[PDB]
């Protein structure tokens, strides 16, 4: 449960950066870090 | 039902109704917990 709460506290340290625009379709924060974003697929996934 | 300032996750909204997850999936910026993502135009009043 810990680790489950530490993993929230990490996408609320670097979701700071969270403004209410969309600029072609993406939020701003997947303009900011590349890791809120479609691109960064991620090593391991079992359906798509 | 969103109805305040408060009291209003989208995380919590989205997931009983899916119209607001199809809403949210294509306007992501809405997902903020932040500041007021738009209530139902007749709930959201700020200056009043």
């Amino acid at each position: 449960r810990n680790l489950v709460s530490l993993i929230r506290l990490v996408k609320r340290t670097i979701s700071i950066s969270n403004i209410n625009e969309q600029l072609c379709g993406e939020p701003l924060v997947n303009f900011a870090n590349a890791l809120f974003d479609g691109r960064l697929f991620c090593p391991f996934v079992h359906t798509m | 039902i969103p109805f305040h300032r408060f009291f209003s996750d989208p995380g919590i909204c989205g997931t009983m109704n899916a119209d607001i997850q199809v809403f949210l999936n294509t306007f992501p910026h809405y997902q903020r917990n932040d500041g007021g993502f738009p209530l139902p135009p007749p709930l959201a009043l700020e200056f009043y």
